[PDB]
């Protein structure tokens, strides 16, 4: 009936808690589509994936089909205006970004949903006819070898690249993805290639609508959505390219019984053990990788990670199946190293075999793969709904796996009990197919190979034939067990009745001395969850760096402690974060209702009665002395934002006041310490979801007389309350730190305009202004000046306190990014005298848009109260309220806030700049003044004024 | 042409 | 604060390029007011609209508020003195005009910029106490009257007419809008009705402050701009007056699916198709009207035009909105047809309606509505300053339909994208809702009806409702396609930095056998857009009649081949025009510089290789055969004019001569023309704007080079680059040539005293002779004698040679108009001899500044340097120079050459009278010499002498 529809799939299997409708077709040139209709989205999206990614990156280009997709927004022949897209999405509500990965490139946007056809029109000429813009592509290119340098010093880059340098060098594997400037232009020009064509090229080859997969979601009607993408899809040709496979590992015999050893960039120790092994994505029913996942990097008691830790080799586990690409797959089995760990790698590795071992005595389990059927369907039937963009963007890249009708279901559901897939997987894990590489500073001057893209130092060496043999020697263990039946599995997902008093915002149902009870029965979502969030108060975990230490300490402690007891629940949906803050303690409890007070009771007994093991204290202690230190080779932009929070806020303590306090800390200190923090709490309270009032109340009076019974609690003082207040800029004045980054050769800079207190006008100016600025800021410092890969503008808020910040990583120094930065205001300036009031008022439309945009799930609710209480103000409907005042604005407004705040002669500018420099380290701009340098933070806080805190509503 |  | 200041404007959008400064306001009376602050400004301008036209005529009293337009110039309270007002403006370089609409009566002027007040002080008044003196009435309906004569036998106007005739006889769209002296005095006096009374009541009634809207532009600053407007303007009074709505669309449905055949008085054939449609005034934002307009008006390839033309059925389309009144609105599709077009009428309909049904298949395109919008912003960017006068008007009226930030910025920016009412407009046009009309001399004595006001001939038939239905079943013709994406956008507004070498007047940059090149980077306006003008000589394209009909045949060949490829270029920005002249061709290409090379190209290698389409070649002949012809139907006036510059040329071509030579061109004639056409060539050229004089060699070279290849095109002689003489009369000479119109009962006449040669002292005392004059002619000969509507005196200049000439059309014999300008001269003679020294001055000053005015825009410029050189007196300083001598001219001077020159016993008159009669035909007038009457044009022209040619400066 219909030319340019192939078929249109059955139904596609969905929860029964979803409301969203769908419908799957594939067009007659071959393109797979998922279409969703949900009238309540606040925000349509799509997505597109082309099958088609790094790995087929010419051999002579690498980088170009990432390149590729860096260029496809910057143009087409029916918008051929280089930000049009980007453009059109601010100004809309909306945002938009892609990836490359070896075998996919994967693009997606959302927007307002009432310009879900303008956005999808400019979206789908992507695919149909790219510029590829000359001048554009000699600026972008800086774009993507910035991206290059930011990953160069990261460790976890550097790894991934060098296992690609250890296997067949013939392998496509092989190849680097991300590309740079001298791979995407220098070399190019030397070998006398143009770059315009060979993209053109690329997209004309492999741009095939045969291997494109796209996902529409907008309020429209699954009829109205068909005709839409029939409309603007099927125009895209094709070519009938035949998919790329890759059935010959990349680690043949040669590669395999091999040892590497690796100097990092952090003082960081890890072993990473991995065996090649065959494509298993076509098992999905069964799934027989996560089945061995599942149990080889289980947590509890029996467990493999149990006796690493016991014997104080290791921290921390990760075990199972790794994607590689169509034709081969890895298994691994990662851990962290101990001092002493990283002197019995051997033995550690003796254990893991032993550990498969006992699999392969026990035989196949119907039970595990039966628990692990019965989790996957309740995770299914009550998944969060999803943010649109994301889950266009995820069904896109699997509607290439899996039928139509079971996109949804794929991931999750499992059918088929596989013992010979099992077994088949269970075969590969032998001594004689490992790869070991061992990652530690002690190498440092050890190695003689150096991997090209990024520079890494290792050491290669066979494995001595008796190791692989006692490795294959292995024999059963007897602390090594399987899992036992978990008993955290939820079997109550009964939904209780709304209450007659139930409130559309947390209510606060007990203001005591000891606790404030925030409360809401979830009216919205109605799945068998909670969130249960408490601040605890205390004084005592930040007066100084050393019980700052302290406070770090005893969590992490206590969760290492926890851990084996909490696996269980968090493999059952049930899960806890708990934390040290500067101003107290964190714990959030989240996910299914059902056992939620048993966690959330144990933990809570565990802080109060909590008995420290010396051995996991010295250990953990080191861990923290590494982490500190490692502050270091963090990215230059981190550090900026680093230093900008201490200089502004009252109280901070330094990483280096931190790391010379740490040594002080001893075990006795650290047992005297924990009675005196619980010695006196105030604890503050969000508990919301599918639960009652008398529920909430039973919770919150549960963990109080637990402190007391335990701890003897007793209430702090209302006047010890105490938050922080941001340090008050003069008018006019400006303010310069410095400092250098040591490890990466990029400098940082972030700028801020300190404006003033938080307030609806003076939110809702700097909200518009921000809104207005945000694609230009993006479109000329990044797309026209390219100055870094990392340009970011928008509201800075902290302590109640607000203003505009600006924050750059750039091979510039950074006095040269202030002028860029101010030049670009004066260009902000002369654009919103020159827009018309319609422009205006789109920007006012769309920031009102993201405002409103509804929470999809609980957690996003929950987080946006979480927000009003932390910060006490207790705005709950701060929304509606703000929106209403940012639409009485008018262009004079902005002008005159910015003229009075912002202009580099208004008379309140309040300026800070943090310059970090790198290791080794167009419109016009204006003068500007002599900054003060600042020399010690410790004296600028001293020499100027605190901010007031705000009000509570 | 457009009138106009 | 200001209690006569309702509120001040925010911040007027602007272009970023316009450098004014401007300020809204609403005046406590209602009063919208734009000011306009432009300290360069050598004239000050202001415009005042009042929202009342036309279509709130009495009904019994027909053209009620144009006659009050005409009355509002003839005497106010304050200033009584009937010509006060129009003889201050004259003595101080000032204008003034003023038209009247359906819904609109705008008043405009210009003046010195150092007389504002002065000049609208007195304009003000007009809104305050006119007179509506009763003499002034009596006088004054003649002038109206003369007016309404003149539009009688122009086809133009008698449709105009004829539509409203042919819609509701009862909405106020049926009225006459021009009145004469039948409904204006005639009637009323017969109804007893008094209409002085009436035009008082019209002004007290409808010429209320809160329908009124002013604009003033002068050097003063804004503060200043604002208290002389609140001065001025803040007693007139405010009636609270209801705006005027027409809800109801003067076409119903009997009005619908209606035929109209037609006789007009030219021999032209033409159709119009019209559609009502809601008033679409209040969808600016997105203006779905011209969105439809762009696309059905469209000429490139696949476009209804194309198709109609390759059928041979039509020449020119005009399509879109027309505005009506608020509340209705129409939407044409004109054509022009061929002899075998109007056998196909139903046939070029049908086409019509499937070009429209492809628009419908397709559905509404962004990436159309997108290219607009940016074309748009372009513009508007770059958009030539305006001349005050024009500029102040044209503000006036659009102040009532948009915000007063908005005003600027209303009718170039596109904001949003509405396919829904897009597709509301297109689905109004359809065959049920159509009206046809077609325009045509054979249907001549075939007609039953006669419109009242015009006399016009026509017939109204039903439309078959076979014929409709074949229209409404309209299908997809392969033939028609949306527009392709426009390439001639421009993308490069680089202004290249002004040379070190620059000069501040064209400089001679080539000077070789083949061409001749003026070169002048702009100094002033600093736009990305360039003039690029070239004259080519050829002795064969004026050699005989046939050569001429050759010339112009050709470059409308050339022209109408190049249409659908140089439209793309137009609509962005880039036109050119291209016609046969007297000494070969001329061509100019104006606009955006950045692609103009490569459409001069085109043009030039179009030229020299061009092959002709013999059914064109026929179709364009019989249309060229009309037009010589319809020259009989243009006004008595222009035909004096005509008959002035024959007689007075040394070789020129009549109509009658070119028709008679027109049958003899053949397509083997005009093929072999061409090439000796182009054979050789002298090129002289101006290249003004933003380009180099490395560009601009270049530009030469290339036109020089394309021509060369193709043509093989070689410099002609000097001795052949003659230009032409202007006859010399005897001294004491009065020649009479007589005609007589055939279609207009109006007669006219030219009389021109041919002064002398031209020269720095000859020019100066015409030019002031005749600024002395140039207000009291027209007060004398229309406004007291009203001798005629069209009433015109100053210099005439051709061929080197000058004189004064009067231009007048009238109802009177041309004996009498002579006895009548003869009595006028003498009067002067005693005014110049009265006048006082200060008056004198004054005059002087006057002229000053006139000629002083600096260009606002770039081809304001190029053009006085194009007058220079096309005359080859290459004065390009000259302003200077002869206002530094006028102002040594005293009145002794004036009189002495008045009595050399111009008297009518001047040893040195030399006149020629032009006598038009019309079809079927106070001061003491001195005694006039017997004429010698002209029998024989070529028998005149060889009994006199023929001047010198003037010498190069
Ligand atoms: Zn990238
Ligand atoms: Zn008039």
């Amino acid at each position: 009936n219909n030319p340019a529809i192939k078929r249109i799939g059955n139904h596609i299997t969905k929860s029964p808690e979803d409301k969203r409708e769908y419908r799957g077709l594939e067009l007659a040139n071959g393109i797979k589509v998922l279409l969703i209709s949900d009238p309540t989205t606040d925000k349509s999206s799509a997505a597109l994936d082309v099958h088609i990614g790094s790995l087929s990156d010419p051999p002579n280009i690498a980088g170009l089909s990432h390149f590729l997709q860096h260029m496809l927004f910057l143009g087409t022949k029916k918008y051929p205006k280089e930000n049009e897209y980007s453009q059109f999405l601010s100004e809309h509500a909306g945002s938009s970004n892609a990836f490359t990965s070896g075998e996919h490139t994967n693009y997606y946007f959302d927007v307002s949903h009432e310009h879900l056809e303008g956005a999808l029109d400019r979206f789908a000429q992507f695919f149909l006819s790219p510029l590829f813009d000359e001048s554009a592509k000699d600026r972008e290119v800086n774009a993507v070898d910035s991206e290059h340098e930011k990953n160069v010093m990261n460790d976890a880059w550097r790894l991934f690249q060098l296992e690609k340098a250890t296997g067949n060098p013939k392998h496509p594997f092989s190849k680097f993805g991300t590309g740079n400037k001298y791979t995407l232009e220098t070399r190019p020009n030397q070998e006398g290639i143009d770059v315009r064509q060979e993209l053109l090229k690329f997209h004309s080859a492999y741009y095939s609508s045969n291997l494109m997969a796209v996902v529409v979601l907008g309020r429209e009607s699954l009829d109205d959505l068909t005709n839409l993408v029939v409309k603007l899809f099927s125009e895209v040709e094709n070519k009938n390219v035949p998919l790329p496979e890759f059935p010959e590992h990349p680690f043949q015999e040669e590669h395999l019984k091999q040892l590497y050893k690796i100097v990092p960039i952090k003082d960081i120790r890890n072993l990473y053990v991995t065996f090649p092994i065959p494509d298993l994505q076509k098992y999905y029913k069964s799934n027989p990788g996560h089945y061995l996942g599942h149990l080889i990097g289980h947590e509890g008691p029996g467990s493999l990670l149990s006796e690493l830790k016991s014997k104080g080799w290791v921290n921390t586990l990760v075990g199972g199946q790794k994607a590689g690409a169509r034709g081969f797959m890895f298994f691994i089995i990662n851990v962290d190293l101990t001092e002493e760990g990283l002197l019995h790698v051997e033995d550690i590795i003796l254990h893991m075999f032993q550990y498969i071992q006992k699999l392969r005595a026990e035989g196949p389990q119907e039970w595990v793969f039966q628990e692990l059927k019965d989790l996957n369907a309740v995770a299914f039937r009550f998944k969060d709904k999803e943010r649109p963009r994301g889950y266009t963007s995820k069904i896109a890249g699997i509607l290439h796996y899996y039928p139509l009708e079971e996109v949804l279901t794929a991931e999750y559901l499992l059918e088929e009990f596989r013992p010979d897939l099992i077994e088949m997987v269970l075969d590969k894990l032998r001594p004689e197919n490992v790869r070991v590489a061992i990652v530690s500073k002690s190498f440092e001057g050890k190695t003689d190979r150096t991997e090209e893209w990024y520079g890494t130092q290792y050491k290669q060496e066979a494995i001595p034939d008796a190791v692989i043999a006692k490795w294959q020697n292995a024999a059963l263990n007897g602390k090594f067990k399987l899992p036992t039946k978990n008993e955290f599995i939820p079997t109550n997902f009964e939904i209780l009745p709304l209450e007659a008093a139930a409130t559309p915002y947390p209510a606060l149902i007990k203001d005591t001395a000891m606790s404030k009870l925030w409360f809401k029965q979830d009216d919205k979502f109605f799945l068998p969850k909670a969130n249960l969030n408490f601040e605890f108060f205390s004084p005592f975990a930040y007066v100084d760096p050393l019980h700052s230490n302290m406070a770090y300490l005893y969590l992490e402690l206590l969760k290492d402690s926890l851990n084996e007891y909490a696996y269980a629940a968090e493999l059952a949906g049930l899960s806890y974060d708990l934390q040290n803050t500067i101003y107290g303690m964190y714990l959030s409890v989240k996910g299914y209702n059902d056992k939620q007070p048993i966690l959330l009771k144990k933990i809570i007994e565990k802080m109060a009665t909590f008995e420290i093991d010396e051995a996991r204290f010295e250990i953990i202690k080191e861990a923290y002395m590494r982490s500190l230190n490692n502050f270091r080779a963090e990215q230059p932009h981190q550090h900026a934002m680093y230093y900008l929070r201490l200089l502004m806020t009252e109280v901070a303590w330094t990483k280096d006041e931190l790391k010379e306090a740490l040594a002080d800390v001893t075990l006795p200190r650290l047992k005297a310490f924990i009675p005196q923090l619980l010695s006196r709490l105030h604890i503050e309270a969000l508990l919301h979801g599918n639960i009652t009032k008398q529920a909430a109340l039973g919770i919150m009076q549960m963990v109080e007389d637990t402190l007391i019974e335990h701890a003897h609690t007793k209430p702090l003082l209302p006047s010890q309350l105490a938050a922080y207040r941001e340090v008050q800029l003069p008018d006019r004045g400006w303010f310069v730190y410095q400092q250098r980054n040591e490890v990466h050769n990029n400098s940082g800079i972030e700028i801020y305009y300190q404006t003033d207190m938080q307030s609806t006008s003076e939110n809702m100016f700097l909200e518009l202004f921000a809104q207005i600025i945000s694609e230009p800021a993006f479109n000329t410092l990044r797309t026209k000046e390219q100055l870094g890969y990392i340009v970011f503008s928008g509201p800075r808020r902290a302590n109640g306190i607000q203003g505009l910040r600006f924050i750059i990583q750039s091979e510039k120094p950074p006095h040269y990014l202030e002028s860029r930065v101010e030049a670009f205001l004066i260009t902000m300036e002369k654009s919103i005298e020159d827009m018309t009031e319609e422009a205006f008022q789109k920007h006012i439309q769309a920031l009102a848009i993201r405002r409103l945009d509804k929470p999809k799930k609980l957690s996003a609710e929950s987080a946006k109260y979480w927000g009003e209480i932390i910060s006490q103000q207790y705005n709950f409907d701060r929304d509606n309220t703000e929106v209403a005042y940012l639409k009485t604005l008018t262009k004079a407004d902005i002008i005159k806030f910015y003229k009075e705040m912002l202009a580099v002669d208004a008379p309140r500018r309040h300026k800070v700049s943090v310059h970090v420099l790198a290791r080794e380290m167009l419109s016009q701009a204006p003068a500007l003044p002599q900054p003060e340098v600042i020399q010690n933070m410790t004296a600028f806080k001293r020499g100027l004024p605190l901010f007031p805190l705000v009000k509570p509503h | 042409a457009p009138p106009a």
